[PDB]
């Protein structure tokens, strides 16, 4: 048996548009040193340092430093812990969280608008998000379970249907917790 | 503020003798995620869609492939593609690395792979 682990201090980052930067902690929970390799992916941003040695059990800080202004944009911050017939396999965890670029022009927060998802079925269960925020669904059931996905702002997302017509969902709030359960008849 | 802790435990399977197919090479337990099966991607250098490739260390470049599966049979992406989408179990999920075979047909000796496990939280 061999254990691997990479912990990021937060499960998502809310990045205020044009902000100088934010700091996020990373921890090597493994008992061997690793190289921590950090990269930002599309769904312009600098991660310092992008590669550094993090010894066994050690934690360090990353700096993330910087788009439409009418809605959020989504990026992914990936943090990877790299080792610097017989079968030998080595693993490397690549821990990715949502980097949510949020204009100050935006009124409210996702939880204020989680209830406003409207739904229809064609083809596929379709959600409609009229809010300027990513609606990061963490729980979704239709007719009593659907692998959830975020609904992009001012946009739609089509889930595969898995004749009952209830849809229940929870978004993940800005703090990484599951929000209230909302339910509508479709 | 909830942290994103991702953990992985790898447990070796039975010794392999010259190969049988569907052999359990080893078991993986992925934990800490908040998360569906298509949110997990196991990648390696060979980059063979759906399979991890193990290569000999004798310079002869013998290779066999493996699939990664869990339970109804499910699968994370392997090199960007699913083999066999669901919500992962709470807390942790077991994945099993199972031999397929060798397309090239194997010397006894040591075989290796370096595998990246990408978890896209949420």
């Amino acid at each position: 048996s061999k254990e691997y682990g990479v912990t990021i201090g937060e499960s998502r980052i809310i990045y205020p548009l044009d902000a100088a930067g934010v700091m996020v902690s990373v921890k090597n929970t493994q008992d061997a040193p690793v190289l921590i390799q950090s990269r930002i992916y599309d769904e312009p941003f600098v991660v310092t340092p992008p590669l550094f040695r993090l010894d066994a059990k050690q934690q360090n800080s990353l700096r993330i430093a910087q788009f439409p202004r009418d809605k959020e944009s989504l990026k992914w911050l990936c943090v990877k812990g790299i080792p610097p017939v017989g079968v030998f396999v080595q693993f490397a965890i690549n821990n990715c969280i949502k980097l949510l670029v949020r204009p100050n022009e935006l009124k409210g927060t996702p939880i204020q608008f989680a209830e406003n998802l409207s739904w229809k079925v064609d083809g596929k269960l379709i959600a409609e998000n009229p809010s300027p925020f990513y609606m990061n669904i963490g729980e979704l059931t239709f007719g009593g379970s659907i692998p959830s996905h975020y609904i992009p702002p001012k946009s739609t997302w089509a889930f595969d249907l898995p004749g009952a017509r209830n849809v229940s969902w929870r978004i993940i709030n800005d703090q990484g917790g599951l929000d209230r359960l909302y339910s509508k008849n479709v | 503020v909830e942290p994103a802790r991702i953990t992985l435990t790898y447990k070796e399977g039975a010794p392999i003798t010259i190969i049988d197919t569907e052999l359990l090479v080893g078991t993986l337990t992925l934990g800490g995620y908040k998360t569906t099966s298509t949110s997990v991607n196991f990648t390696d250098a060979a980059g063979d869609p759906m399979y991890l490739t193990f290569t000999s260390q004798d310079g002869n470049n013998h290779q066999f492939t493996t699939k990664v599966i869990g339970k109804f049979d499910i699968s994370p992406k392997v090199n960007g593609e699913n083999l066999v989408d669901v919500v992962l179990a709470t807390g942790s999920q077991d994945f099993f690395v199972r031999s397929i075979g060798s397309k090239g047909g194997l010397a006894a000796g040591k075989y290796t792979d370096a595998v990246t496990v990408t978890v896209s939280n949420q």
